[PDB]
């Protein structure tokens, strides 16, 4: 009944950089100013940053800004520090001691583009006999996130049979990895020949394709 | 406002009078109002706000219009005194203050009424 | 000084029931609400519901006659009564000091695992992803295992008994539609290395006593 959207899902800046974060909710929060921001890293618990709209937590930097009223509200982060970089969750309280959280924004590190190396693995054999078979694609250090991994087994593109998995942000020159894996019956795996891994990036000025028959 | 105290946790007042309840936080050198919160509640019933230096009213209960007012000039002083007039049976309960300055807390309050005569 | 610390989660299969405990310090009962905030793993925050001051309760629709909280003042302590648990309850649980919406809402909990599923545990089967010798190199070797239907979810990689550190990517584990997990853990290597070093991937899985150091060789 209330939701809460916020906007962008993603933010991508550099160290000193200004980010802005907007927070909109269907209803008017608690005497219009019931509106709280978090911030939280993979592994922790939620860390309040924010409460009555622009009221800092003890502790917290005044870099941080908050702004709005009613249903409309906004986070700026003014000179971005490493320790910024996270997740930040916006939270009303409402009328009637109704709570909802923000989906969450994620503010990433930005940097230099770059493509990602394509492998791609044939399931081993010591899988066969399992019964199943599993085709890995692997994308190696790129940047941005942001890209295209595409599956087609006897140039049939796939669907509804594959999921990814991605790495947070490397420490060290903050790229992406991503894998994605075909999942298929043995069955069915024998059943073609050529399996195919078609990857669309930003770094790539073509579409690379790495594939295996049998 | 590390740690918000009350001078009492129980307060005995007369029927009809006016009741001063009052929650101290710490003021180290001098009151800076644009970071202060002071909120009072009881029962679910808000009776005063008061936020950016002003009384904020938008959501207070029916029953505290005209009655519940906070004694601005008490807050140079470390103390957020909600004053009540006309006390009446229905005044009695739990009451509840928070202090935002530099930190937040929160503190209960009781109040008890006796009856007119 | 003040301290929060959940307890009480586990596993549980669905429809089941399971109580979460929030132990406090420093924290007036009397004076302060007391919410229950859970994580679902890749996902947001969501607010579960919270007890006041006065021990009075309140809850999102999404656990509306499922879950009760309750508190015991005399224990420092907050409960979280949860009913009929579904596999979407899997998540992290928190309890918070105040409301979502709080000035004091800064102190969190550690927070607790629960877990709802029908799975048995299941130590992980190992298998390789083996380095490709051929023309179209890639600039480096990649290699990798593939951790396939375990549960429940540990999984320690490592390889080369934590001697090979640099370009390993070990990947967030993906629940399949069966109940298991999966994952893949790589690391790219330089090509000439591929015939000369043997790179072994150390998988250890706690809830099954498993470890399985399987050899990844190259193919050609």
């Amino acid at each position: 009944d209330i939701q809460m959207t916020q906007s962008p899902s993603t933010l991508s800046a550099s160290v000193g950089d200004r980010v802005t974060i907007t927070c909109q909710s269907s209803q008017n929060v608690y005497s219009n100013n019931r509106l709280s921001w978090y911030q939280q890293k993979p592994g922790k618990a939620p860390k309040l940053l924010i409460y009555w709209t622009s009221f800092l937590a003890s502790g917290v930097p005044s870099r941080f800004s908050g702004s709005g009223s009613g249903t409309e509200f906004t986070l700026t982060i003014s000179s971005l520090q490493p320790d910024d970089f996270a997740t930040y969750y916006c939270a009303g309280g409402y009328s009637g001691n109704l709570y909802t959280f923000g989906q969450g924004t994620k503010l990433e590190i930005k940097r230099t583009v770059a493509a990602p190396s394509v492998f791609i693995f044939p399931p081993s054999d010591e899988q066969l006999k399992s019964g199943t078979a599993s085709v890995v694609c692997l994308l190696n250090n790129f940047y941005p996130r942001e890209a295209k991994v595409q599956w087609k087994v006897d140039n049939a593109l796939q669907s509804g049979n594959s999921q990814e998995s991605v790495t947070e942000q490397d420490s060290k020159d903050s790229t992406y990895s991503l894998s994605s894996t075909l999942t298929l019956s043995k069955a069915d795996y024998e059943k073609h020949k050529v399996y195919a891994c078609e990857v669309t990036h930003q770094g790539l000025s073509s579409p690379v394709t790495k594939s295996f028959n049998r | 406002a590390f740690t918000v105290t009350v001078p009492k946790d129980l307060y005995v007042v007369e029927y009809g009078s006016q009741m001063t309840i009052e929650c101290k936080f710490p003021v180290e050198k001098q009151l800076d109002l644009a970071a202060l919160i002071v909120y009072w509640e009881m029962e679910d019933k808000n009776i005063i706000q008061f936020v950016h230096g002003e009384e904020d009213l938008k959501v207070q209960h029916s029953s505290y219009r005209q009655r519940a007012r906070l004694l601005k000039d008490q807050l140079s002083l470390g103390n957020a005194a909600l004053q009540i007039t006309d006390v009446k049976l229905q005044d009695a309960g739990v009451y509840r203050c928070m202090i935002s300055y530099g930190g937040a807390d929160y503190k209960r309050i009781t109040v008890k009424v006796n009856a007119p005569y | 000084d003040v301290q929060l610390v959940e307890s009480g989660g586990g596993l549980v299969q669905p429809g089941g029931s399971l109580r979460l405990s929030c132990t406090v310090s420093g924290i007036d009962l009397s004076s302060y609400d007391m919410t229950w905030v859970r994580q679902a793993p890749g996902k947001g925050l969501e607010y579960i519901g919270y007890i006041s001051y006065v021990s009075r309760t309140y809850y999102a629709d999404s656990v509306k006659g499922r879950f009760t909280i309750s508190k015991d003042t005399s224990k420092n302590t907050v409960y979280l009564q949860m009913n009929s648990l579904r596999a979407e309850d899997t998540a992290v649980y928190y309890c918070a000091r105040d409301r979502p919406d709080g000035a004091a809402t800064n102190l969190w909990g550690q927070g607790t695992l629960v877990t709802v599923s029908s799975a048995s545990t299941k130590g992980p089967s190992v298998f390789p992803l083996a380095p490709s010798s051929k023309s179209t190199s890639g600039g480096t070797a990649a290699l990798g295992c593939l951790v396939k239907d375990y549960f429940p979810e540990p999984v320690t990689v490592s390889w080369n008994s934590g001697a090979l550190t640099s370009g390993v990517h070990t990947f967030p584990a993906v629940l399949q539609s069966s109940g298991l997990y999966s994952l893949s853990s790589v690391v790219t290597v330089p090509s000439s290395s591929l015939g000369t070093q043997t790179y072994i991937c150390n998988v250890n899985h706690k809830p099954s006593n498993t470890k399985v150091d399987k050899k990844v060789e190259p193919k050609s």
